[PDB]
DNA sequence: CTAATGCGAGCACTAGTGCTCGCATTAGATTTTGTTT
């Protein structure tokens, strides 16, 4: 149905077309993610047929992008609550919305495993590991492993381990099975893609190089640098024609290029490309003398040319130093050795998961295949069969909605392909992504499954999965969507980048701004001319241009609905590729006033009170530790100077530092200052060592911090905030690894330590949180669907992480392992033909993500935009920039595009053409605002604190005096009572044997209150025989009132005594009986207590009065003992005031008088009356 | 508790507290773990850290002490297994020298002892325990083992001296708790033998029953006090008369709370089971419902004032939401202004810093904080200049004193005294040139190793310095194996090579790192590598002895000490001596027409040579040391 | 990687002397993205 909105009709078609699976495919800022809102919306507060929220999957990759999704359909959601406040249906779904299935695809997949844990070798109350606790796991299972192989000492293990070890341990073989196994863990099916390996292997002399899959991109690399070669001649070719360029060298250009085109007509011919490119040579450059010859023209030819050479001398040193049949030799002998490690690596998953489940843990990964494991029947090699838990899924879902679709990789795509309903063509997939946000990579995210659906759907909704285009970009300043474009057009295309940056492609404006005058991109250049590093200026240079924006207020406009806004700290955001320049960027904007914010994951370790603090913990654990001692002692916590400490280990050179400390204290005399504080030290650990055994680390950790002061004082020295906040958390983290598998010091302090060894971290804590007025540093990845007022993107001299192209061995999604030729004895190693090839693919795979990647930060800006990078020289690298932008076509070169290190090799170039810096190109609406920065140009007595220093009070008169002197001295009224037990014991006022240790029952108690028990119930009308009372007993024995044990163990004589006494006629002849009485009586605390108060609450007494009968004469009471005599004035005593709490219970209570008191002990049937 | 404790506020929690931090608890379960693992590192530890294996009526600092040193032994030493249980005395040496002999010193026999001594009160009850319990085949036997294993112990005298030394102190409810642990394992095995005592089981499932029943364990609530603040939860807790209630975390996904649908049957289940007539417990949506009931109550618990507040971040700083009900007050009372609650006084009135004054410690806290943000120009509240005369006119102002002294805090070094120099070096340092390295690098690193000794806690472990002897031992012992057989480097084939080279290793192997090299199969392969290095490297000498005009006049030649060269002697102003004592790697002769030609040449395991720039900064002396 | 250093060879110019060509080695350079509660 067609409706008037502020929505696109492309965005409208997005939010109500139904009845297939819809892909909605745009570029950044389009407001994918505002339609999948609306068709949630939409679809929950409908009139004719509304859905409930929990009948939605909503799913999304990234913890962030989820809470963003949750957050918009909540406000949207209240906000149609208010247009209707009077549905049912609405509020219902407000509520709804905490048992929403709106998370990441982890969350849900975690939601499965819970239900349907009995479906797989699942334990229901498993746990999520941490990364480190899980990875020590895996350490200690590949150790195992190793041990167990070297063990049965197979020919072939050690020729694996010989060929990717060193000479001296086999650490490489240990980081290689866990990047091996960790890659297959991004499969659907890990094992079979490890057992897919070999294919690559099996090759022999007669096989064609051309015919294998690897080859492929050894194709295309082969075709880039041969054309690049053709394309550099051509310009040299070009300059011959220039009125000052060296005619004559054309003859030798047009000979090289003729080799070179001769190279070009058999690029598909391996084995004659190995016969003719070491056979190429290009002939002596002719000299060009005289002065009519431009001199830089003469050398931009010779440059050209060279740049040739370079280019084939590199093609045959990659290919053809080596015969082809020479190659699929090396290629085949790989073989054996590639089916070991496959088999290394299979049985180290299998191990791995073995010492998971014991005790009940999972990865992140076991998340995802486990989850698939469950959600499926039957596997057909690849086809999966839903089994009854996706069946369910299936139809508790009526839709499943997924952003940021890009980021799909196989496993989720599987598990996506269990929960939905109905194929392609009738399914109720709904997603919205964009290609040109395909950042995950290493997460075998794939660009091929966004754009294979892209390619099968269509326009219309008929016999296939429905595609819907959105054009326009509503999030925006055209400044940004010019510069962003501008850039593009120049750098991403499908053969570097991978996608086509096309009309299609680019961003058009949609949103209404306003202008302002600096809202030009800028462009910070940062140079090394004529002690600190490069992050350093860079975080100057931000710092300055903030304040630039602080000082000029910034407008910020709710476009969305029409108002302005003062900027605050809030709005401007740093943007990296990664975060180890984060901290000594936050340094810097700290120490200029400037509030920052950055979830941080390491650097938590070197701080200094973490290493006092951890000192600590370690002497509690162990004082024997001669580094740990000394770190304490040094440390604010005792203040131990040089000389003291030396003095220390005068006592004793040759023991561990503690024995000295000790003799130390044996030695000296408590008027030493020295003395003193090693005795309140070691006093303390005395103190610490005996706590920890009995309390958890976290109670030890805040006890230590209450005897020390630490965390205070801590607060009190340069950093305080930082380093108190870490303390904090290191309580808070001891919190949770107790809690976890870490319980107790030595525990914890054990997993800290491994923690540490193995390379792991922990982020250094925070103080403002990210919701406050901060300027927010993250990652560019962490970005991914957000949206700020302004953006730093900084680093873009950096490096561009290409660590994985230089080792021995390279994981590949499509080929598997490709490896360098290896031989141990021979000791000989060099690159096979497939390795060469998967580098030259991963190359371009990588860089053309890079590219996506600056597209995703340059577009997160809303409204300005600053691009800073640093380099040794500017005028050699405008010279290289230039070097490179003499074409004409929108997109540079692909060879020049691929020689890319950095962001700025990228970015440069693209620059160049431009005025700032064909009215097509120049001419183009980008403004660019370009800074050339230098490294350079970026860079008493106070009476209160020497009182400070002086311990004493500072001189005058302050308004808070009286008060805080009042409260200071203050206490508690009550505080005496405060710790004083409410309820009391008449008592009040042994570690036994277990009961299959000892002999057959028939205890004291047991005999006693076996007897109690027949007194209670023992009929009083008149006085039993044996007989009778034998009787009573055997009626509470079938009564099940007395055990049979119990039975057996009682003197029907002792009891029958009672009823021939005094105290019994006399209870026997009563007006009134009664027995078994419950009574709680409240007796002011002054009484138990000295120093109770009126006002203060009674204490409660409570028991039971065996008897109370009542006779003409008045109230008795009658109380049964078992108390051992075959004694009068001793048992007097004994129970003397229990008598007088039930008397006063019965006086006050019952305002009744209670003449006489009678206790009756079975043992002689005597009775001592009070 | 913590907080409560430092404010000094009385309080009881509505709430049972988990036994699984008492040494009970924890002794039974690490020595079932000693038992299962076959007495690894940490479960060994873990259970002797306890002690309740301490010897009765010893000193436990001592005991502790004496654990405390076996353990650095253990960890060193790489002691695990039957290795234990062996009888095998323990064996101690100090240092390493692949050159030195194996005869120890008094203090080593002494050490030994200790070690030794220690390890005869561990093991036995352990080892006694393992027997039993691998004898006894059902769980009634098996519980009798173990609790055997703690009657000969002694456990529950440890636990009663225990209790004693808590009542003296003042500590009457952790004293309690002794009791209340014995009395729960008790009976965790009187059911257990009650229930499955006749039944065969393997110490595998009997250590889980075991290990679940310990986790269930829960000491019993704190009784009631006259004047206490009562802090519970918001469905089972009954109060009266209460006049100020703080409900606290007022959280999205908190209050009301997300139900849990952990459980056999899921809500659909009940839903289902509910339409056919079949009445159970309530479904999530329900739940999730009468969470308005709860909150209601809890609203209108108080007679006199209602708090209600939320953390806006986890302490991990990850963000928090508030929940709908603060926003539904928000509409309720659209004129009360919502309070802040930080540790950062400069945040709030004076007026509100006033009550952050509530005893010393917290004020001293406090204060402490906002004279630092007072020397970063901040113009703080007069509040806490109150409160800092306050504190400097107490009696023990010493204290607050040194709390400040923060401000001024520098990690400030005191130059070493005269005196205490002097004694400590000595009269005359005898040192190496890789000390004096040390000291060029960082003098206070020299003064940490050379000065204060502070050796770092040694592991079972190869390093790089260790490999590194056994390259130099082993070159030399084929060394002195060519002079004995009238061999030369020239004259050796590669079959000679490899032979020398193995034996070398062979011989030196048993002395290398308390024989780690013989550990494990994967240190037999390491070995073997190393013999492939040394074999290599005896051929490329003797390629290059083939090739040179210099012949090695002496091969781990030691200058000083009792060497055949003298020392580098150096006269100190003090008076102080210093004498530098070493060894030379390779020292080569040559005739020539300028004279006679001496060189250095030195083994090392790295890549790189001589940079002239770490030569005139005293970090690379050595070589030129030599030559001098 | 890449950039500089030096040493030796040849090819070409107008036999010696210039300068391109090629080889071989140090020297300096560089400092990951996410998934739970
Ligand atoms: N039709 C519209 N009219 C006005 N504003 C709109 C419209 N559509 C979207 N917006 C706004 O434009 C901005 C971009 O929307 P958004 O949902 O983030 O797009 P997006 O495709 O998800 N961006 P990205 O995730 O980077 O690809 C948001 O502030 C939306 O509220
Ligand atoms: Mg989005």
């Amino acid at each position: 149905k067609p409706a008037d909105s502020t929505w696109t009709d492309d965005q409208w078609n997005a939010i109500v077309s139904t009845g297939q699976d819809i892909l909605v495919a745009a570029a950044a800022g389009s407001g994918k993610t505002a339609v999948l809102v609306e068709r949630m919306i939409r679809k929950i507060t409908a009139e004719e047929n509304p859905i409930d929220v929990d009948r939605l999957l909503v799913v999304t990759f990234t913890n962030a992008s989820a809470a963003e999704m949750k957050h918009r359909i909540a406000e949207a959601l209240e906000k149609e609550l208010v247009q209707r406040p009077g549905s049912l249906h609405i509020r219902r779904q407000l509520s709804l919305l905490n048992r929403a299935s709106i998370s990441t695809l982890h969350s849900f997949c975690l939601q499965v495993l819970k239900k349907y844990y009995y479906l797989i070798d699942l334990d229901p109350g498993f746990r999520i590991a941490d990364q480190t606790e899980g990875e020590l796991i895996g350490d200690e299972v590949l150790d195992e492993l190793f041990e167990d192989e070297y063990a049965k000492g197979e020919k072939a293990f050690f020729e694996l381990v010989d060929r990717y070890t060193t000479d001296r341990h086999d650490l490489d073989l240990q980081f290689l099975v866990k990047q091996v196994y960790e890659y297959s863990r991004s499969h659907p099916n890990p094992e079979a893609w490890l057992e897919s390996f070999v294919h690559l292997y099996d090759v022999s002399e007669k096989s064609a190089i051309e015919e294998l899959p690897f080859y492929q991109y050894v194709k295309e690399d082969i075709a880039m640098v041969l054309n690049g070669a053709k394309e550099k001649l051509l310009r040299a070719l070009e300059l011959t024609k220039a009125p000052g360029g060296p005619a004559p060298r054309a003859d030798n250009f047009l000979d090289d290029l003729a080799q070179i085109d001769e190279l070009i007509q058999h690029q598909d011919d391996f084995s004659e490309l190995y016969k003719r490119v070491p056979a190429v040579s290009f002939k002596r450059a002719k000299a060009v003398k005289g002065d009519e010859f431009d001199p830089a023209l003469l050398d931009e030819a010779t440059d050209l040319r060279n740049g040739a050479k370079k280019l084939l001398e590199k093609l045959k040193t990659d290919y053809f130093t080596r015969s082809p049949e020479q190659h699929l030799k090396s290629l085949a002998e790989m073989k054996p050795v590639i089916e070991t490690l496959v088999q290394l690596v299979i049985s180290y998953g299998k191990r791995f998961e073995a010492a998971k489940q014991e005790k009940s843990i999972i990865d992140f990964s076991d998340l995802e295949h486990y989850c698939l494991a469950i959600l499926t029947a039957e596997n057909d090699k690849g086809e999966r069969e839903p089994s009854e838990a996706a069946r369910f899924y299936q139809e508790q879902f009526h839709e499943v909605l997924v952003d940021e679709y890009q980021d799909t990789n196989l496993v989720q795509e599987s598990i996506l392909q269990l929960v939905t309903s109905g194929p392609e063509e009738t399914g109720n997939l709904f997603m919205v992504g964009d290609v040109k946000q395909s950042i995950y990579r290493f997460r075998l995210a794939e660009p091929l499954l966004f754009l294979s659906k892209y390619k099968r759907f269509t326009e219309s909704g008929e016999g296939t999965g429905r595609k819907i285009d959105l054009n326009k970009n509503f999030r925006s300043r055209a400044d940004i969507l010019d510069s962003t474009n501008f850039l593009f057009k120049q750098l991403m295309g499908g053969k570097i980048g991978e996608v086509d940056y096309d009309e299609q492609a680019e961003l058009k404006l949609g949103a209404a701004y306003p202008d302002n005058d600096e809202t030009e991109t800028e462009l910070l250049l940062i140079d090394n001319a004529e002690e600190l590093e490069t992050v350093q200026f860079e975080a100057k240079a931000i710092a300055k241009e903030i304040r630039k924006l602080i000082s000029s207020p910034f407008k910020v406009y709710d476009g969305k609905k029409k108002t302005h806004r003062n900027i605050q700290y809030r709005d401007i955001v740093i943007l990296l590729r990664s975060m180890p320049w984060a901290p000594q960027i936050m340094e810097e904007l700290r120490a200029q006033g400037i509030p920052v914010y950055a979830n941080l994951t390491s650097g938590y370790f070197e701080a200094v009170e973490v290493a006092v603090a951890l000192s600590v913990l370690k002497v509690i654990d162990n004082p024997y530790q001669d580094i740990p001692l000394a770190s304490v002692l040094r440390s604010p916590i005792v203040g131990a100077d040089e000389n003291e400490l030396s003095l220390i280990r005068l006592e004793n050179k040759k023991a561990p530092y503690y024995e000295a400390m000790k003799d130390y204290l044996a030695a000296g005399d408590r008027s030493d200052e020295l003395y003193q504080k090693l005795n309140t030290f070691y006093g303390h650990l005395q103190k610490w060592r005996a706590f920890s055994k009995n309390h958890s680390v976290s109670e030890l950790i805040w006890e230590v911090y209450r005897d020390t002061k630490y965390m205070d004082y801590v607060g009190g020295m340069p950093g305080g905030k930082q380093r108190q906040a870490n303390l904090r958390v290191l309580y808070d983290r001891a919190r949770q690894y107790e809690s976890t598998a870490f319980r107790g010091l030595f525990r914890f302090l054990r997993f800290i330590e491994r923690m540490q060894e193995r390379g792991d971290d922990l982020g250094t804590a925070r103080g403002l949180s990210e919701q406050e007025d901060v300027v927010r540093l993250m990652t560019i990845h962490s970005s991914k669907g957000l949206e700020f007022p302004v953006v730093f993107v900084a680093g873009l001299g950096r490096n561009f992480n290409m660590m994985d192209l230089n080792k021995s061995y390279l994981l590949d999604k499509e080929l598997g392992f490709g490896t360098k030729y290896i031989h141990p004895q021979l000791r000989i190693s060099y690159p096979t033909l497939p390795l060469i090839a998967m580098k030259k693919k991963m190359r371009r795979e990588l860089l053309s993500e890079e590219l996506r990647v600056l597209y995703v930060a340059l577009t997160r800006a809303k409204e300005k935009l600053f691009l800073i990078g640093s380099c040794k020289d500017h005028q050699k690298q405008l010279a290289k920039w230039q070097a490179s932008a003499s074409q004409t076509d929108w997109l540079l070169p692909e060879f020049d595009r691929y020689q890319a290190r950095t962001y700025l090799d990228f970015i440069g170039p693209a620059l160049a053409r431009h005025r700032d810096l064909h009215a097509d190109i120049s001419g183009h609406p980008a403004r660019f605002a370009v800074q050339m920065i230098h490294s350079y140009d970026l860079l008493e007595k106070s009476e209160r604190l020497e009182a400070i220093r002086r311990g004493e009070p500072v001189p005058g008169s302050f308004a808070f005096d009286e008060k805080a002197r009042e409260q200071l001295s203050w206490t508690y009224p009550h505080q005496e009572v405060t710790q004083i037990r409410t309820k009391q014991s008449v008592s009040e006022i042994l570690y036994r044997r277990p009961a299959f240790m000892m002999k057959k029952g028939l205890t004291a108690a047991e005999k006693g209150t076996a007897m109690h028990t027949v007194m209670q119930h023992i009929p009083l009308s008149h006085v039993p025989s044996i007989e009778e009372a034998e009787q009573t007993v055997h009626r509470l024995y079938e009564k099940e009132l007395l055990t049979e044990e119990q039975k057996d163990a009682i003197d029907i004589e002792e009891i029958v005594q009672f009823f021939h006494t005094e105290i019994g006629g006399q209870l026997i002849g009563a007006k009134w009986k009664d027995r078994e009485i419950p009574f709680s009586l409240a007796l002011p605390a002054k009484e138990i207590y000295p120093d109770a108060h009126e006002a203060d609450e009674p204490l409660l007494v409570q028991g039971i009065i065996d008897c109370l009968y009542e006779t003409e004469d008045g109230l008795y009471l009658l109380a049964y003992k078992s108390d051992r005599i075959e004694a009068a004035p001793i048992l007097k005593k004994r129970y003397e005031t229990q008598i007088q709490l039930y008397t006063k219970a019965v006086e006050q209570i019952a305002k009744t008088k209670v003449k006489g008191c009678a206790l009756y002990f079975f043992d002689g049937g005597h009775i001592l009356t009070l | 508790k913590e907080v409560f404790a430092d404010y000094e506020i009385p309080y009881f929690i509505d709430g049972k507290a988990s036994m699984l931090n008492h040494p009970l608890i924890e002794f039974i379960r690490s020595s079932l773990d000693v038992l299962k693992g076959n007495w690894r590192y940490e479960a060994v530890f873990r259970c002797v850290k306890t002690e309740l294996l301490f010897p009765l009526n010893e000193p436990k600092a001592k005991v502790r002490e004496q654990v405390d040193q076996l353990e650095n032994y253990c960890i060193a030493y790489g002691i695990k297994g039957d290795r234990w249980t062996k009888g095998d005395r323990f064996q101690y040496r100090r240092f390493v020298s692949l050159d030195d002999d194996f005869a120890q010193t008094d203090q080593e026999i002494e050490m030994e002892n200790m070690l030794n001594d220690t390890r005869d009160w561990i093991v036995p009850p352990l080892f006694q325990l393992q027997k039993r319990m691998k004898k006894a085949k059902t769980v009634q036997e098996k519980a009798e083992a173990l609790y055997r294993y703690l009657e000969e112990t002694d456990v529950p005298l440890k636990l009663d001296q225990e209790r004693q030394r808590a009542e003296d102190d003042g500590r009457i409810i952790e004293a309690q708790q002794h009791q209340q642990a014995w009395d729960a394992v008790i009976q965790l095995l009187e059911e257990f033998v009650e229930m499955m005592g006749d039944d065969e089981i393997s110490l595998d499932l009997f250590q889980q029953m075991i290990e679940a029943g310990a986790e269930s364990l829960t000491f019993s609530l704190i009784p009631p006090a006259l004047d206490q603040v009562f802090v519970g939860n918001m469905d089972l807790s009954r109060m009266y008369g209460t006049s100020c209630t703080f409900v606290l975390g007022a959280n999205d996904g908190v209050l009301p709370a997300r139900p849990d649908e952990n459980g056999v049957l899921s809500d659909d289940d009940r839903e289902w089971l509910k339409t056919i007539g079949v009445e159970l417990s309530s479904g999530g949506r329900e739940r999730l419902l009468d969470e308005h009931f709860l909150i209601y109550m809890a609203f209108s618990s108080p007679s006199d004032r209602l708090y209600v507040s939320y953390p806006i971040a986890d302490a991990e700083g990850k963000t928090l939401l508030p929940s709908m009900i603060v926003k539904r007050l928000e509409e309720l009372f659209p004129h009360h202004k919502e309070r802040l609650l930080t540790n950062e006084p400069e945040q709030v009135s004076d007026e509100e810093q006033l009550m952050y004054v509530v005893n010393k410690s917290v004020a001293q806290s406090f204060t402490a904080s906002q004279l630092r943000l007072w020397t970063r120009e901040y113009d703080i509240s007069d509040v806490w200049w109150s409160t800092y005369n306050v504190l400097m006119s107490e009696q023990d102002r010493l204290q607050s004193k040194k709390l400040f002294s923060s401000l001024f805090f520098r990690n400030e070094v005191k130059q070493l005294e005269r005196s205490v120099s002097r004694q400590l070096y000595g009269e005359r340092i005898q040192g190496s040139v890789s000390r004096m390295e040390t000291f060029n690098a960082c003098p206070f690193s020299h003064f940490a190793s050379h000065g204060l000794h502070l050796k770092e806690r040694q592991f079972f472990k190869l390093e790089a310095p260790d490999i590194g002897q056994l390259f130099h031992s082993s070159l030399k012992l084929i060394s002195d194996r060519l002079r004995d057989e009238k061999l030369d480097w020239r004259d050796l084939t590669k079959e000679q090579c490899e032979l020398f080279s193995y034996d070398a290793v062979e011989r030196l192997a048993p002395k290398l790192q308390k024989e780690i090299l013989l550990s494990s199969n994967r240190h037999y392969y390491v070995k073997e590598k190393l013999q492939k290095i040394v074999t290599r490297v005896s051929g490329i000498l003797s390629e290059h002895a083939k090739a040179s005009g210099f012949v090695p006049i002496g091969l781990e030649l030691g200058f000083g000490g009792k060497g055949p060269l003298p020392p580098l002697t150096f006269q100190l102003k003090n008076g102080c001596t210093m004498e530098l004592v070493g060894r030379i790697d390779r020292v080569d002769k040559a005739e020539s027409s300028k004279g006679l030609l001496l060189r250095i040449v030195a083994y090392k395991s790295s890549d790189k040579g001589l940079d002239l720039a770490e030569v005139y900064y005293g970090l690379a002396l050595q070589m030129l040391t030599y030559l001098d």
